[PDB]
């Protein structure tokens, strides 16, 4: 057939991206990063009405000052998520302290380009890791199976991206307060969905300094879901 | 040692390797899971293509990973025996080192992990296996049902199919199972796992077999006799 | 050294020495004898410095990896455990460990696990370990009762390192009190036995061998 | 650990354990019991090394737990002892042997006889009407090679036991804190909670 | 590299079959009939060699049936070379068991660990399959007498009657015709030589073209006997039955 | 772990205004037999460094062998072997001593006590000691074996401290090291009187001067001793 | 095109196509610039962003107090071999005490690279580095390829568009090899090389990246206001 | 037998401060009965305001050092040149001795610097990785004739307000640099005096929020 690292005439390699088109495929991920914290809202997309939706875990935490939204082949997260659990605890055991958002970020994209003929292919799911830390305060990360990782001030991923990233460049400035980017990803999220926005098919999360990261209730996002159709009722 | 990448990526984006295992999975015998509010009922179809069986002997559909899990599955025969035998271990492995046994959600989520190992690994092909994980958590009344998948994705069912024919089946449990109203009795919901096969098997004799899970440890499988029984009662009910 | 925990009406009750030795040569006064692995776990030290402090470190980041994987605070059972099966794998290299694992949770109410290097892992309601684990005993069985104040049993546990410090050599400098509750651990101070004897003495009228 | 006993009756296996554990010179514990359900007609009670006696019965434990799963089915005590013995056979050439002791208490569901096997950590099996590890059965043998019958009752067994741990609280140094009995029979294992 | 030479042997079809389990059957297709017929007081083992040659030494010859143990024995479908290898693990499985518990291996377990090892041929290795499907017949204390069947794909299933190797189809048909529960040893064995005779692409069904055996309790008391029949053994119960 | 079969004795070295200076004996002992005469001891490294070895001759060899291997390994692709990148005392010294500890750390040690002198590109003085232990140190003076309890309080009352260093010549430091063997030899039961000695200059280069002899002895005061104590004849 | 499918295989003419198709992903890679005098070597490096909410990739890395490189392709590759260095300059420290030669540190990178182009299974690396450094021999640049060839020069430039500012230095030869002993007329010089292959876009304060190394200078990176004084 | 262990004598001491901290230790080098160095400097900037002493025998203290400050330059790689904390520091140092815990490194470890709200920090290890945060600490030879004094004249141990008679302390009035400094001196010259192996010189690393400085004083040769 042919090699699993091998490079197309172009110079990009052939499996990282055909990984990226699987992506693509998946639900939808939106990270918006403040002064007063990072919010992190995914589409949870159920294939069927009988499966119980509060069980599909697309938002996960890595640790108290870390959190992380995926999109893709979810099932290959769990490894990552397993990585990167692992070097946030061993970091902590090694020098009595948290871990930076993009040590940790670089630790996970390390794994990446860990393929050949290690594991057979890439990973086929995309990270937004979201947290906080006393150097570089509030931060919002794009980890890729290429092993490639950028900083985002505000970041879509999945099916309806490129159509939520314009709208993200419009939307974002350096002064939105943490109520507001909430309201914010449910807009981006409710306009990119194919079923209908609600509590039970939308999750929302954030991480600040104080309360560090959290998972909405379904009771605390219904509450922003009827704020947001109110106020764009406004005008 | 044999290192060839077998599931790989394709230009479109998917790992066809493990698509054509759902292929397999779509093959198998046909399983349905349908929890009430006091129990779960494992229902499985029996191909009667195979007639001369001795039943006493052949492998059963339904298996207990513990005293409290059981599970079932749709697709290859012997690739199910081997996800069998990793999550027995791993239930008395667990049993062993937290002084617990193993939630329903934990047991799935190592199934599934094994699962996803075989879609990356070198050398290997995925498993062509879909199973339902049965069955209530230590000290605990509360219904668990999840399911699984050759890619390794897991979720939790208040009731779901899989096998083949499983999208009519699928479609029959859409429309009859109530999430603010879910079968009181154990009565009801093997009732309901019945009517749900019925819409399928062809025969309700040897066809059909049943497993009901209460909680407490308190497995049985139900014989010939008692879910003729239900036949019965199903069909003289539907004269009308 | 000498550490103790029991198990009563309001919980558990830790109580820890403050000596460090090397031979006959006072090493310090001012040692943790008693680590904070989480809000909800305790974790006392006896024999090798190195070997508790290190293994108990790690045994907390252990507990936080469980709670992050399971979403579920991690039992006293399964910490326990996870720590004896560690130093059983050491077995016969040298290792020198007596612990007490102290916790509350719902499923087990307020539990305590002694772990040794020999890989002995006991659960109880009393424990004392340490070169003055004797002299703690002796007051500890004549006044222990279920139904104790979270005032008095604080003080037993103080009292019974006391009377330790000041019988054993290698035990000493002073006494480190928590109180473990549904609701958490709670640090109840650092307290110099230079100071606590004279105080204990003249108020209890105990002591009477000694002249102040 | 100390002291452990059992004896095989008419129609079932009693199995007789201390309470102590004494590490060094202190008495740690007096409640302790030195003994696993491997399944529900089979009982093994153990003595040895400090940590190496529980590891051993634990595993052994999960190991027949294992089988019983896998296979809808109880083994018979003579294939669990005989498994036992082979795992302390190769134990006691490995790197660092088990140093454990142990009696297997069980009631043969098929052939409806109670049995009795005794253990070492050589992994030396030997089937007994009554047996014991360590010093104990130098005190007890004579009183049970004297008193014995095949057809004794469950409670003419436990008065022959009361007489073997009075005898051992007489002439024993060591205060091994009086001792937990289990009987092994048709119905399974129950504990006897005043002895 | 050498990734230009494998045929990858361990993959699904479009359809999702495994290539190579589905063309070793087909390969088991042309071996010798084997059959299987368990009974109330015995089982029965009947096979057919591939067309032999007068001067095969019969009595030495050994190709269809084999012992496993004491209790156990198989009737072997396809490439006997695969089969003796897979046999010979067998063995010693049974050995193992026999040595950690110091109880006769239960037929099922035997057969689901040979039917394992099958299994991981199709799921990693990237080796071909054993191209063998056995009719094992047992006795063990827990059920009894049991029949059961693998195959290259390590999938096995229990059966009161079985065919494996050509013609299992016409077999299949006619054991189901003529089968009844209350039967016995002796009914069995006539049943399996005339259901042999009717399949057989030979002109006729000789002694020195048959291999025979019997798991019976008819041993003295109880206890089982395993009987491989002898060439001058199977001539008799040929005239017996009256097919010759 | 093993013993020492065939051993060298003393090794002593000191600094002075423009230099180093190192000095051993040419001795190869087995035991109380003195059994090899012609043994070489101090071993050239380029034109700027020498290396004196003490201990088991066997594993010297082994020494000598990797520092020729060194260099041959430090011309390989260099332009500027001869030049800017040639080899200076203190990547020779740091060399060994990774090698010393890392063999004792293997419970395998290299037998030896090993004196690094030399001169570095800037004209510094460089002088370092390293043993079977990994242990090091550096001194205005250094010596091993015997030569650390006799030559080093002979070598020190010329130089004390650093400050004495600018103060001493070439021709005063000579002739302190020749003395301080004459002593080694009057007094160790495991020395030669014959022994090398090599110099190396920040001006002047590596001046190695071999087949030294120990001369202007006193034994005359001998003839006049006799017995343990009351004996006169 | 029948001999591309893997890095073990010559074409008819002596090419190796993975090796070359791996030298494309250089070319699509951002641009940057190396140069030097006899006492201070500059490296500039233009980064690239994703969009306007995202950071500019950086383009510089570290490898020791006295040497460092700037990356163009496959940023992940340029940390597996920046590791390597990190590495090896490390272990020079360590054991001889003697910081590693900018020439050797070459002959080590080529060597590694080389490995991956003659053996089955892997695959070449896909980006190319610019390594400054100043040793006991004074200021220099290094172009490595991952061909494994590797190139020493005064000034060099690498990425889309490089051919521009390269012109430029060849020109400027003679004037930038003569600035010692001031260093922000060498970073001016390097500024000036870098706007040669610019179109569109122009140099802003987080667009820039600027790493210098000399006689008293340890490697240092520059970013953000630190590099608004040259632009 | 081969014996892979030595004792190469000296003694150190570690005082922390309000806003500074100091880390002292004599220039003396020995093996049994004889001086090796008189000056073999034995306290070390390890940069990140972090100062060193690995005490005992010194090939083990060499190459823990060694490793330490080689840990400090890959922190900086590993994660975007962050000041690694003086509690950082004591925990990373830990890893590195219990690493070693069944062949251990023969030293005793102190560290100083400031703690990340600017105060003195001393932080003291054994030989196989147990530490502890300390005001005061004495580490090596002539630490038991040290660590009494440094009880008594830093801490106040033992004294009391005259005039009370026992009922009311001394009170833990802080110290100067300069008042430190004094202490430090007195005590290696008292060692000097009752101690073989501790003499020669004495050199001081001062740790304040400016920098690292260094002081230098000659002790007897004796
Ligand atoms: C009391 O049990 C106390 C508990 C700790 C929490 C402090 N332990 C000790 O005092 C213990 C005494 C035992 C070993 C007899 N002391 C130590 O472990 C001791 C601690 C230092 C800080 C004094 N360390 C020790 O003795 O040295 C270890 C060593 C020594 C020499 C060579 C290798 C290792
Ligand atoms: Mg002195």
């Amino acid at each position: 057939d042919r090699g699993v690292s091998t490079f197309s005439p172009e110079g990009r390699l052939f499996q990282v991206e055909y990984s990226l088109e699987a992506i693509k495929l998946g639900s939808t991920a939106i990270g918006i990063a403040t002064k007063e914290g990072v919010v992190l809202g995914v589409e949870k997309r159920a294939t069927s009405p009988l499966l119980e939706s509060d069980s599909i875990e697309k938002i996960v935490e890595i640790d108290r000052h870390i959190g992380c939204a995926m999109s893709g082949l979810t099932a290959d997260a769990r490894s990552m998520i397993e990585h990167a659990r692992t070097a946030a605890v061993t970091h902590n055991l090694y020098y009595d302290e948290d871990i930076n958002v993009e040590s940790l970020t670089q630790s996970v994209c390390d794994l990446a380009l860990r393929f050949g003929e290690l594991m057979s292919r890439p990973f086929g799911v995309a990270l937004l890791i979201a947290g906080h830390d006393a150097d570089d305060g509030y931060q919002l990360f794009h980890a890729e199976p290429s092993g490639t990782f950028y900083r985002y001030n505000a970041k879509a991923i999945g099916s309806g991206s490129e159509g939520a990233q314009a709208e993200l460049l419009n939307e974002w400035h350096s002064s939105l307060t943490l109520k507001e980017a909430e309201l914010l990803v449910l807009k981006i999220l409710k306009q990119v969905m194919e079923e209908k926005l609600d509590e039970n098919n939308a999750q929302l999360s954030c991480i600040t300094k104080q309360d560090g990261f959290k998972i909405y209730d379904n009771e605390k996002t219904a509450e922003l879901i009827k704020e947001l159709k109110e106020k764009e009722a406004a005008e | 040692g044999y290192d060839r990448a077998l599931s790989i990526f394709s230009p479109d984006g998917h790992i066809f390797q493990v698509e054509y295992a759902l292929e397999a999975v779509k093959r198998g015998t046909c399983a349905v899971g349908v929890k009430g509010k006091n129990c779960v009922v494992l229902g499985c179809e029996r191909r009667s293509t195979l007639k001369l069986q001795d039943t006493r002997i052949t492998p059963s559909k339904v298996s207990k990973i513990d005293s409290h899990v059981v599970l079932s599955f749709s697709g290859l025969n012997a690739d199910s025996r081997i996800l069998i035998e990793k999550a027995r271990v791993e239930a008395q492995s667990h049993r062993l080192t937290l002084e617990d046994p193993v939630t329903v959600e934990y047991l799935t989520r190592y199934v599934a992990g094994v699962q996803q190992r075989y879609t990356q690994s070198g050398g290997v092909r995925p498993f062509g296996v879909s199973t339902l994980i049965a069955g209530f958590d230590p000290r605990d009344d509360e219904p668990k049902l999840y399911q699984t998948e050759p890619s390794g994705i897991y979720s939790s069912w208040s009731a779901q199919t899989i096998g083949r024919n499983s999208k009519t089946v699928r479609e029959f449990l859409e429309k009859n199972y109530d999430r603010k109203e879910p079968p009181a009795t154990v009565e009801e919901c093997v009732k309901l796992t019945v009517r749900s096969l019925l819409e399928v098997v062809q025969t309700g004799a040897k066809n059909i077999e049943i497993t009901v899970v209460k909680p407490d440890s308190d497995i049985v499988a139900l014989s010939s006799e008692e879910i003729n029984q239900y036949v019965t009662q199903i069909e003289q009910e539907k004269q009308e | 050294t000498t550490t103790l925990a029991f198990r009563f009406q309001g919980g558990i009750i830790v109580a820890v020495d403050s000596r460090a030795t090397a031979g006959n040569w006072v090493a310090s006064q001012t040692v943790k004898a008693v680590i904070e692995i989480n809000p909800f776990l305790l974790g006392t030290m006896a024999g090798g410095a190195a070997d508790c402090q290190f293994w108990e470190t790690w045994l907390g980041s252990q507990c936080r990896l469980h709670e992050l994987r399971e979403k579920e605070r991690i039992s006293v059972a399964a910490a326990s455990k996870i720590l004896s099966n560690l130093v059983y794998q050491y077995k016969g290299a040298g290792l020198s460990m007596g612990t007490m694992i102290c916790g509350y949770t719902r499923k087990e109410g307020p539990t305590i696990y002694y772990v040794d290097s020999d890989g002995t892992r006991l659960k109880g309601d009393i424990f004392c370990v340490g070169s003055g684990q004797t002299f703690a005993y002796g007051v500890l069985d004549s006044n222990y009762k279920w139904d104790l104040s979270v005032e008095d049993a604080l003080y037993l546990g103080k009292r019974s390192i006391l009377a330790a410090a000041h019988r054993d050599a290698y035990s000493g400098g002073s006494v480190n009190l928590y109180h473990v509750t549904e609701d958490g651990w709670i640090y109840h101070g650092n307290h110099d036995v230079g100071e606590l004897f004279w105080k204990v003495k003249e108020e209890e009228g105990s002591f009477n061998n000694v002249i102040g | 650990m100390d002291i452990i006993l059992g004896i095989r009756v008419q129609d079932s296996v009693i199995l007789a354990s201390s309470k102590a554990v004494t590490r060094g010179i202190s008495v740690l514990k007096d409640s302790d019991d030195k003994t696993r359900q491997l399944s529900p007609h089979t009982l093994m009670s153990f003595a040895g090394e400090a940590g190496d006696t529980v590891q051993f019965a634990e595993y052994i434990q999960a190991n027949i737990q294992l089988y019983s799963i896998r296979e809808d089915y109880e083994l018979s005590p003579q294939a669990v002892s005989s498994f036992v013995r082979q795992e302390l056979a190769k134990s006691i050439r490995s790197r660092r042997p088990y140093q454990v002791n142990v009696l297997i208490g069980g009631y043969d569901k098929k052939k409806n006889k109670p049995e009795l096997y005794q253990i070492d950590y050589l992994g030396t099996k030997v089937e007994l009407p009554y047996g014991a590890h360590g010093y104990s059965g130098f005190y007890t043998f004579s009183l049970l090679d004297h008193h014995y019958r095949p057809d004794m009752t469950t409670e003419e067994g436990l008065d022959l036991l009361k007489l073997c741990v009075q005898e051992l609280e007489k002439r024993m140094p060591m205060d091994f804190k009086g001792v937990i009995v289990k009987i092994v029979d048709k119905d399974g294992i129950r504990q006897v909670d005043d002895f | 590299g050498s990734r230009r030479y494998d045929s990858r042997t361990t993959i699904f079809s479009p359809e999702g079959r495994l290539y190579q389990v589905e063309y070793a059957l087909e390969s088991i297709s042309h071996a010798g009939t084997a059959i299987g017929i368990m009974a109330s007081d015995g089982i029965v083992l009947a096979a057919e060699r591939k067309v032999t040659s007068t001067l095969l030494e019969q009595d030495t010859s050994t190709e269809k049936l084999y012992k496993l143990n004491d209790k156990i024995a198989v009737a072997v479908a396809g490439l006997t070379a695969d089969a003796e290898i897979l046999i010979n693990t067998a063995r010693i499985h049974a050995q193992n068991y026999l040595k950690t518990y110091n109880e006769d291996i239960p037929v099922e377990i035997l057969v689901r660990r040979l039917s394992d090892i099958k299994q991981g041929y199709t799921q990693h290795g990237g080796l071909r399959p054993f191209g063998v499907s056995f009719i094992y017949a047992g006795y063990d204390d827990r059920y009894g007498y049991q029949l059961y069947t693998s195959n290259p794909s390590g999938n096995y299933t229990g059966w009161k009657a079985i065919s494996v190797g050509a013609n299992t189809s016409a077999a299949q048909t006619l054991l189901q015709m003529d089968y009844k529960d209350d039967m016995k040893v002796d009914d069995a064995i006539e049943l399996a030589l005339k259901t042999l005779s009717k399949t057989t692409d030979s002109s006729a069904l000789t002694y020195d073209r048959l291999e025979f055996a019997t798991i019976r309790k008819g041993a003295n008391d109880g206890e089982v006997y395993q009987k491989i029949f002898k060439p001058q053994e199977i001539k008799d119960i040929l005239v017996k039955t009256g097919i010759t | 772990t093993q013993q020492p079969i065939v051993t060298g004795t003393s090794v002593i070295s000191m600094k002075y205004d423009n230099g180093v200076i190192i000095a051993a004996d040419n001795l190869g002992s087995y035991g109380s037999l003195l059994r090899f005469n012609g043994v070489e001891r101090l071993i050239p490294v380029g034109d700027n460094t020498v290396v004196g070895i003490s201990g088991d001759i066997s594993d010297m060899q082994h020494i000598e062998r990797l520092l020729k291997d060194l260099v041959t390994e430090n011309a390989y692709d260099n332009p500027l072997a001869d030049a800017e990148e040639a080899l200076e005392p203190s990547y020779i010294f740091e060399y060994l001593a990774t090698v010393m500890y890392q063999r004792r750390s293997k419970m395998n040690p290299l037998w030896n006590a090993i004196i690094v002198a030399g001169v570095q590109s800037n004209g510094d003085q460089f002088l370092r000691y390293v043993n079977l232990l990994g242990v090091t140190y550096s001194s205005p003076t250094l010596a091993t074996g015997f030569g650390a309890h006799m030559a080093n309080p002979l070598l020190r009352k010329v130089v004390d401290r650093e400050s004495d260093i600018p103060k001493t010549t070439v021709q005063v430091a000579e002739e302190a090291i020749v003395n301080a063997m004459r002593v080694l030899y009057y007094r160790d039961a495991r020395s030669s009187r014959n022994f090398s000695l090599a110099i190396i200059d920040k001006n002047t280069g590596l001046t190695f001067k071999k087949n030294l002899q120990v001369e202007n002895m006193k034994w005359d005061f001998a003839k006049d001793i006799k017995g343990y104590g009351t004996q006169k004849i | 095109n029948n001999y591309d499918g893997d890095t073990v295989t010559f074409s008819p003419t002596g090419r190796l196509f993975q090796v070359e198709y791996a030298l494309e992903a250089i070319k699509q890679g951002s641009v940057t610039v190396g140069l030097r005098s006899n006492t201070h070597a500059v490296l500039v490096a233009l980064k690239r962003n994703a969009d306007e909410l995202s950071s500019y990739q950086k383009k510089i890395i570290k490898c020791d107090e006295h040497m460092g490189l700037s990356l163009a392709g496959l940023a992940p590759d340029a940390r597996v071999l920046s590791n390597y260095l990190r590495q090896q300059c490390n272990y020079s420290s360590l054991v001889f005490n003697r910081k590693l030669a900018v020439e050797r540190a070459g002959h080590l990178l080529c060597d590694k690279a080389q490995k991956n182009t003659q053996s089955y299974g892997g695959r070449p690396y896909g980006v190319g580095l610019l390594i400054i450094g100043y040793d006991k021999s004074g200021a220099h640049l290094l172009e490595f390829q991952p061909s494994g060839n590797v190139t020493e020069l005064y000034g060099t430039a690498i990425g889309a568009r490089s051919q521009g500012a390269k012109t430029y230095l060849e020109r400027t030869l003679d004037t930038f090899i003569k600035i010692d002993g001031n260093p922000d007329e060498l970073i001016k010089a390097g500024v000036e090389a870098i706007s040669q292959s610019l179109r569109d876009e122009s140099l802003t304060v987080d667009n820039l990246s600027i790493a210098i190394v000399g006689k008293d200078t340890p490697f240092t990176i520059y970013d953000g206001e630190a590099v608004a004084k040259y632009i | 037998q081969f014996n892979p262990y030595g004792d190469n004598g000296g003694t150190i001491l570690g005082i922390a401060g309000e806003d500074f901290a100091v880390l002292a230790g004599d220039t003396r080098n020995i093996t049994d009965y004889s001086i090796n160095s008189r000056y073999e400097p034995k306290v070390f900037d390890c940069g990140d305001n972090i100062v060193m002493s690995a005490n005992g025998f010194a090939a083990d203290g060499d190459a823990l050092v060694k490793r330490f400050k080689n840990s400090v330059k890959w922190y900086h790689f590993d994660h975007n040149d962050k000041k690694l904390s003086i509690n950082s520091a004591a925990r990373n140092i830990q890893h590195l001795l219990y690493g070693k815990r069944f062949f251990p490194y023969y030293v005793h470890t102190i560290i100083a610097g400031l703690d990340e709200d600017g105060k003195g920090a001393v932080y003291s290890f054994d030989p196989v990785g147990s530490y502890e945060r300390e005001q005061c600490r004495a580490g090596g030879a002539a630490a038991s004739l040290i660590m009494p004094f440094l009880d008594n004249q830093v801490n106040f141990k033992n004294q009391y307000e005259p005039g009370t008679n026992g009922k009311v302390k001394k009170p833990l009035k802080y110290l100067s640099v300069e008042e430190v400094i004094k202490l430090v001196r007195d005590s290696f010259t008292s060692a000097t005096e009752r101690h073989i192996q501790v003499g020669d010189g004495l050199e001081i690393l001062i740790v304040t929020k400016d920098g690292v400085r260094k002081e230098f004083y000659e002790l007897k040769r004796d």
